[PDB]
């Protein structure tokens, strides 16, 4: 097939002309899509998605984050400190975005209602997004105590829901946390939970979300979830739910939709 | 040998008598010496061995090897560290379910093939007359050994190769066996040295027509004449099939472009931070994603739906691969003896009234008759019917009077039925002729006569009929009767009836003379004793009435069947063992030689020059004996076929029929034999398709063959031919289509290593394309009809012309699939930016996207999204891309229907099995879309309607540049658009 004269039975000028006609041929075409792509990208809405097919109900999220092979798995050591060394550094580098100095960016929040804002007052043609700051998680802020409570026994564990633009949870009450043992200990009692801030739930006056564009210093409210009296070198599962009008956790394709799960075993 | 050894010689070599025979304890040994006087059987081959063939072949390589190269992807991704690894084994078993679903097929298509012409073939147990120290017994034909005294009689099957020591009038059939066609006579006399062409040699399983013999059995079993051709074809072995070439080299282009895909990305993975290991996987997955799963199985369904077509016309194929044979043929290399011809003798010429005629010779006596209103010819026709003794068998009225059985000689059956077919009811009209008198056949008189009284009560004059050798009646037969008078012989009508004579002996025909004379009523009055020992009745000066000739003629379709054969650009070759006069007669007739056409013989036989002082260039017909041939090296028969366009090849033997197939094949041509008997049955094998008549052809014959024809209808080979050309063009617009798609599957997978975007499209989706979708679409196109007069093109040069050639290759995937690749990818990022993911914050986004361990990945509006959300979404990035490659399918169906002609002019709708095939499409991808339960079981999603609409300007992109592209091919033949962009 190769040969001086016609290299793989075709000679270097007809060569030239195929090649020419296949360059022609793609630029034309990635022309085309690039005029697709740019037409797509002036009728997207800079603020608002166009759908939310696969966000009708929002993720739930927990921190500290440790997972073994099936989802969250947490297990340290009372008596010994470097097991829990990396979930106490964990909880303060989440909370380091929760500090007064990163929340400078957002304005004090009361109404404890929906924060529905139809217009763009805010620096740089903005929306305002409310404060939320480390200190409304009390115990579990990392102050006085700097462990989050993993070395008395009594971990905290930051519960925090996934935003999405313009969804309303309820407001004939707030939100609320419920945390609770998937399957019951049949000797010991059911869980007890101290949440901060208290009862558990997230004010109202954080939703809705308007998207990272019109509220780029937005941050999703907080619930620190403070475990009281789980059982010592054992196996334990918590299922901690949303409750709220509007959020759904009976997903069975989705266990992380309305609720999260993790195991979590102390010894001492 | 045998026949040319004398009694004396004879009768000590294997110690028998010539008149008493074997000894019974000496047959006894004899028979443990050798093996039964039969021909062992052939030794076949298992069922799982047939079937098992049904798994190879290229394109079932290639599967094979791309299924083994995924289970070895699958360890190495299982043994390292890899998950999501089910992928190779779905495409894996993929492969393998297509080979062997194809492979059952393709073996049900062989079975039924074989149990239909295998119910054509009987059993019937041979028996034979033998003669032992004496006496004589009816025993077994297998029991027979050499030396053996045997004994034949007329319509007892000759048992074994016989020397001939006496005979009575005997004539076999030698027409499966040798080429001749008309009764050869059984003497005890050598009259050749060839054993084949020698009077004193009867030839096992052929058929003694009447008279007795007696002979010595010389031949047995296998060492027979039937078994040596039998072990010559068994030597013979079967190459491989046209379409099977082309298929191979489809295969080497699919291979060569997965190598260098492969190798190139593997480099680029290299370059962009991959591991070996990793960049060895991908190469792999690459390679395997250039074989085609559905392939193999559209190809088998167009060449069965070929095959059903042809069966539908009563051919019958044995193997799916030899319905494009005929299509890609060059030359055919015909037998004479019942494959052109009826192989039946048959009137065909009578001159009367100083003038030849022509008889209707069809076996449908669909055809031209002679003036039948003539004195003369009134007179001839009582005088044949009169002077006959043949007879039908009874019970036979709705059996058209050609194939009705009659108990008689060939020649007495011939002029029989013609009696029945021109003057009608000839058994009444010979009851209405009483006879009282009667002299048979002998070979000393050469004639037979007969006297009879008038069907009219007031004539009592007895009419005497006779018929005979033409020379050895126009010694007797002072008068003739010429229109309605009876003029003597004045040396003007002795020459006129020599010249008929010898025109007729030179058109290869048996000519037999009749004649009649009245009886006066005073020399012969009612009840006169007529003595056939006396010779009291005269037997000169009688009145002629004419001459008859007599053929075997050719089918009545063969002659329009070979002018569409040689319309259609094919050499027809004639290759038969009957004498040269009548096979170039024969082929005149049939078209094989053209009119003007003359010989060297016939040039110089012209211009009254010795024949080698002709120009052998100047003859464009040539007919070459069995022993010009045999004394004939290759380059001089390469050279003969060279030169002379229309060739006919006489007296030629099994082997040489080999041999010429052998040379036309060397000289690159594709070669279709057609063939009835044993002597064909090793250049049936050699062919490139075997074609065997299946009501005249030997079992050896339909053995060889690739294709049987069950009506003998000739015709059906210019059917195979023109469907044989269109399933070629067929199936490369098919495999055009087929291609196309394979492109916009494997472009995302490379974008998903390279670029790290979320998966745009699945193994299982990519398998539903492959497999569920365009499998109907893709057969529909082989119902498309011809684009112009494929019956008026010339075959195609096999070195050429491809089934897949590059400009298809490159075509179908560089320029189609790309088109569709983009609306693919255009319909993609629409997905992805309607839901929130930007392009730019797709690019690189492949590790977080597939995390199990982030639930709130952000997306260009800052909402978090779980593992699940995220994989919904990549399941409707897959739906959005099988939908825009369904919509570019239906496009790409629409213009692969031509390669020249604009759709409008085809016809849109003029294929409904191909509009069906698109409503079907539709219909399945709406089922996927939008089924409850697809999104957990498939991963189809339900996809909004504009996701339906983004790539429908991409397809009618595809139509439009497509018809563009063939109205530049159709205005500018031979430009450089011509050269380049088309296909
Ligand atoms: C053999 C030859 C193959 C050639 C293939 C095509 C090559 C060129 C393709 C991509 C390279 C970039 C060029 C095209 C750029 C897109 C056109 C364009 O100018 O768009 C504008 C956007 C910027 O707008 P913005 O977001 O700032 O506006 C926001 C407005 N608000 C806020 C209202 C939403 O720029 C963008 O999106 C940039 C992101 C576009 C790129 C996405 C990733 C593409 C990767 C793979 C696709 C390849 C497909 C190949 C299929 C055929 C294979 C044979
Ligand atoms: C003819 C022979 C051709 C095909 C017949 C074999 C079927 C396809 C070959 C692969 C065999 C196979 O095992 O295929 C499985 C897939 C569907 O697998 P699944 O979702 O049930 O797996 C669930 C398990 N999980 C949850 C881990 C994903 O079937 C598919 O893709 C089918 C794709 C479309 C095949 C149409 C064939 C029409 C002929
Ligand atoms: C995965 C795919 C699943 C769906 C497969 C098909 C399901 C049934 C759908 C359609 C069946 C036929 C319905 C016909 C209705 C229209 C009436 C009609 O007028 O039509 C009768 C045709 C007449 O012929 P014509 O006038 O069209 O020919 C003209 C072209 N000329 C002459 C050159 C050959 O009768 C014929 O064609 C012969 C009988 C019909 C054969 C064509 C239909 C296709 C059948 C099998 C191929 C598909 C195989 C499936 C996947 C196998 C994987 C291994
Ligand atoms: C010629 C035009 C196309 C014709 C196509 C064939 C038509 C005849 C076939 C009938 C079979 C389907 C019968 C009806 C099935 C649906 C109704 C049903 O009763 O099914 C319900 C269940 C589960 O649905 P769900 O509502 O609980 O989940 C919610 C799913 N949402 C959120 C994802 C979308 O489905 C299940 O469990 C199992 C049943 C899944 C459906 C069939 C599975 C695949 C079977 C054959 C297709 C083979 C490949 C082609
Ligand atoms: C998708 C985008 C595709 C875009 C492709 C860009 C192609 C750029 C233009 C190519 C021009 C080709 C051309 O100029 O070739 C000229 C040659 C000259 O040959 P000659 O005179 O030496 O031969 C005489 C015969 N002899 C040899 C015996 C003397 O061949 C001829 O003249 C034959 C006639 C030339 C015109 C044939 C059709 C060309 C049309 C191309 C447009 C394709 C895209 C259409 C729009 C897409 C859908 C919207
Ligand atoms: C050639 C012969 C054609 C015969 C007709 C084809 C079969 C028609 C049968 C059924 C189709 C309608 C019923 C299914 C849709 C409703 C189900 C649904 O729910 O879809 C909804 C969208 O619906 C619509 O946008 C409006 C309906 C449009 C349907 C698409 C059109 C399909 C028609 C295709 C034919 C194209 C023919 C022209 C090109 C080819 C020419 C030869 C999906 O909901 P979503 O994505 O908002 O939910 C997302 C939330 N998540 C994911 C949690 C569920
Ligand atoms: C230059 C840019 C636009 C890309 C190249 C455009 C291509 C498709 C065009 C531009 C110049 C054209 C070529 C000019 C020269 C020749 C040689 C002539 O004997 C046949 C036509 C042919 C072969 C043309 C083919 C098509 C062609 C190669
Ligand atoms: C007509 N041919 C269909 C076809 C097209 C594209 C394609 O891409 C490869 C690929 C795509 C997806 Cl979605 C998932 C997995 C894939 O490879 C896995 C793999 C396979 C073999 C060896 C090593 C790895 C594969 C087959
Ligand atoms: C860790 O827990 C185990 C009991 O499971 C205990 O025996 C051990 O003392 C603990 N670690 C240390 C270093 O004390
Ligand atoms: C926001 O309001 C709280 C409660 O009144 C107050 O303690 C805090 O100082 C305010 N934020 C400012 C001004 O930093
Ligand atoms: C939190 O700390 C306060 C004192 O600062 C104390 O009264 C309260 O009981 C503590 N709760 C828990 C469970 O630590
Ligand atoms: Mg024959």
């Amino acid at each position: 097939n190769p040969d001086t004269g016609q290299m793989l039975g075709r000679t270097l000028s007809r060569w030239v002309w195929i090649s020419l006609y296949y360059v022609a041929f793609y630029v034309v075409m990635s022309g085309i899509f690039a005029l697709c792509i740019y037409v797509l990208m002036r009728t997207i809405d800079p603020y608002t998605p166009d759908y939310q097919d696969q966000l009708k109900s929002p993720g739930v999220t927990l921190r500290p984050d440790v997972y073994g092979e099936k989802g969250l798995d947490i297990s340290y050591n009372v008596s010994d400190s470097t097991t829990w060394a990396g979930l106490a550094h964990t909880l303060h580098r989440f909370l380091a975005g929760y500090s007064p100095a990163a929340q400078e960016g957002s304005i004090n929040c009361t109404s404890e209602k929906y924060f529905f804002q139809e217009s763009f007052l805010a620096p740089n043609h903005t929306k305002f997004s409310c404060k939320f700051t480390a200190d409304m998680l009390q115990n579990c802020s990392g102050r006085p105590d700097p462990t989050f409570g993993f070395a008395e026994g009594k971990p905290c564990f930051i519960i925090k829901m996934n935003r999405i633009v313009k969804f309303l949870p309820g407001n004939s009450t707030a939100p609320r946390v419920d945390c609770a043992f998937l399957d019951q200990p049949r000797d010991g009692p059911p869980l007890q939970v101290e949440y901060f801030p208290a009862n558990g739930t997230y004010s109202l006056h954080y939703f809705p979300y308007y998207g990272k564009k019109a509220q780029p210093h937005y941050s999703n409210p907080l619930v620190a979830a403070k475990l009281l009296n789980v059982p010592r070198n054992r196996d334990v599962v918590i299922v901690c739910k949303i409750l709220a009008e509007h959020v759904s956790f009976d997903n069975p394709h989705d266990p992380y939709e309305g609720k999260v799960e993790f195991k979590l075993k102390i010894q001492k | 040998n045998d026949h040319q050894l004398s009694v004396a010689e004879l009768e000590q070599k294997y110690q028998t008598s010539a008149t008493k025979g074997l000894s019974a304890s000496l047959a006894a040994e004899l028979l443990l010496r050798d093996g039964p006087n039969a021909l062992r059987p052939p030794r076949g081959t298992p069922e799982y061995v047939k079937f098992a063939r049904q798994l190879a072949g290229g394109l079932q390589c290639l599967m094979w090897v791309a299924a083994a190269i995924c289970l070895i992807a699958f360890a190495i991704q299982a043994s390292e560290g890899d998950l999501t690894t089910d992928d190779n084994l779905y495409l894996a078993l993929a492969l393998i379910a297509v080979v062997v679903v194809t492979g059952c097929f393709g073996y049900y298509q062989e079975f039924k093939s074989t149990n239909i012409i295998a119910s054509f073939k009987n059993l019937v147990p041979q028996q034979a007359t033998v003669i032992r120290d004496g006496d004589k017994f009816q025993i077994n034909a297998d029991q027979l050994v050499v030396g053996d005294l045997v004994e034949m009689k007329g319509g007892d099957r000759v048992p074994a190769d016989i020397r001939i020591l006496q005979a009575q009038g005997c004539k076999v059939d030698n027409s499966s066996l040798t080429g001749e066609s008309e009764p050869q006579t059984r003497s005890p006399e050598c009259t050749h040295e060839s054993p084949l062409e020698t009077r004193n040699i009867a030839f096992f399983s052929t058929m003694c027509l009447e008279g007795t013999a007696q002979g010595l059995v010389v031949n047995t079993g296998d060492r027979t004449i039937i078994g040596r051709i039998a072990s010559l074809a068994s030597g013979v072995e079967n190459e491989k099939t046209p379409i099977a070439i082309e298929i191979e080299h489809f295969v080497d282009i699919i291979a060569g472009l997965a190598i260098l895909f492969g190798a190139t990305f593997f480099i680029v993975a290299m370059c962009i931070g991959y591991t070996f290991l990793r960049a060895m996987v991908f190469f792999m997955a690459i390679v395997v994603a250039y074989v085609p799963e559905g392939l193999l199985a559209t190809v088998t369904v167009c060449l069965s739906l070929t095959a059903k077509r042809l069966a539908s016309k009563n051919c019958v194929v044995k193997n799916l691969e030899a319905v494009e044979t005929l299509g890609s043929t060059s030359v055919i290399c015909s037998d004479k003896t019942g494959t052109l011809t009826q192989n039946r003798m048959t009137v065909s010429h009578l001159w009367f009234d100083n003038h030849i005629h022509s008889a209707d010779t069809t076996e449908d006596q669909s055809g031209q008759t002679f003036d039948q209103s003539s004195e003369t010819w009134r007179a001839l026709c009582r005088v044949l019917t009169l002077c006959n003794r043949a007879a039908f068998k009874s019970g036979q009225d709705a059996v058209p009077v050609p194939k009705r059985i009659v108990i008689g000689d060939a020649s007495e059956t011939a002029l029989l039925k013609f009696s029945e077919l021109t003057l009608g009811n000839a058994m009444g009209y010979r009851e209405r002729f009483p006879k009282v008198c009667e002299i048979p056949f002998n070979s000393t008189n050469k004639f037979q006569l007969s006297i009879h009284t008038l069907e009219d009560p007031r004539d009592p004059r007895h009419v005497l009929v006779m018929k005979g050798a033409p020379e050895r009646v126009l010694e007797r037969c002072s008068s003739i009767l010429i229109k309605g008078q009876e003029l003597p012989l004045d040396e003007q009508w002795r020459e006129a009836f020599q010249t008929a004579y010898l025109s007729l002996g030179g058109l290869g025909e048996r000519v037999l003379g009749f004649c009649q004379l009245y009886l006066s009523e005073k020399d012969y009055p009612p009840g006169y004793a007529f003595d056939v020992e006396a010779m009291n009745f005269p037997t000169s000066g009688l009145c002629f009435a004419g001459l008859v000739s007599m053929i075997d003629p050719p089918r009545a379709t063969v002659p329009d069947a070979v002018l569409k054969c040689r319309t259609a650009g094919i050499r027809v070759i004639m290759v038969t063992g009957d004498h040269p006069i009548t096979a170039k007669a024969i082929a005149a007739s049939v078209g094989i030689i053209s009119e003007g056409s003359e010989t060297v013989e016939d040039i110089a036989a012209r211009l009254r020059v010795p024949v080698d002082q002709v120009n052998r260039k100047d003859a464009r017909a040539c007919v070459i004996n069995g022993m010009q041939l045999k004394d004939m090296d290759p380059s001089e028969l390469v050279e003969a076929l060279r030169t002379h366009p229309e060739m006919v090849f006489a007296r030629t033997s099994p082997q040489q029929k080999l041999v010429i197939v052998e040379s036309c094949q060397r000289l690159g041509a594709i070669v279709a034999v057609t063939g009835d008997g044993v002597n064909d049955s090793p250049a049936l094998k050699k062919a490139d398709i075997g074609v065997a008549m299946g009501i005249a052809g030997s079992d050896a014959a339909k053995n060889a063959a690739d294709m049987i024809l069950l009506d003998d209808n000739f015709a059906s080979i210019v059917t195979g031919v023109e469907q044989g050309r269109l399933i070629f063009d067929n199936l490369k617009k098919s495999i055009a289509y087929t291609l196309t798609k394979n492109i916009p599957e494997l472009t995302p997978y490379l974008i998903y290593i390279t670029v790290s975007v979320p998966l745009p499209l699945g193994c299982i989706t990519i398998l539903f394309i492959e497999l569920c979708t365009d499998i109907f679409p893709s057969v529909s196109l082989a119902y498309e009809k011809a684009e112009s007069d494929i019956m008026h093109l010339r075959p195609r040069n096999p070195k050429r012309d491809r089934l897949v050639n590059e400009p298809l290759a490159a075509y179908s995937y560089f320029q189609i699939g790309a088109i569709q690749s983009f609306a693919g990818f255009t319909d993609y990022f629409t997905a992805m930016a309607q839901e929130g993911w930007f392009p730019l914050l797709c690019v690189g986004l492949r590790p977080q996207w597939e995390n199990h361990h982030l639930q709130d990945l952000q997306d260009s509006y800052g909402q978090e999204w779980t593992f699940g959300q995220r994989l919904y979404q990549q399941y409707t990035c897959y739906t959005v891309f099988f939908i825009s490659i369904e919509m570019c399918q239906i496009a790409d169906v629409l213009i692969r229907k031509t390669r020249r002609l604009s759709a409008f002019q085809q016809g849109f709708f003029r294929n409904r099995i191909l509009v069906i095939a698109i409503v079907f499409q539709v219909c399945i991808g709406c089922f996927l879309c939008y089924c409850p339960g697809m999104p957990n079981i498939f991963n189809f999603m339900p996809i909004r309607f504009q996701w339906w609409l983004v790539p429908m300007p991409f397809s009618l992109l595809i139509f439009v540049y497509d018809e563009i592209r063939k109205l530049g091919v159709r205005c500018c033949p031979g430009s450089w658009w011509d050269q380049e962009l088309y296909y």
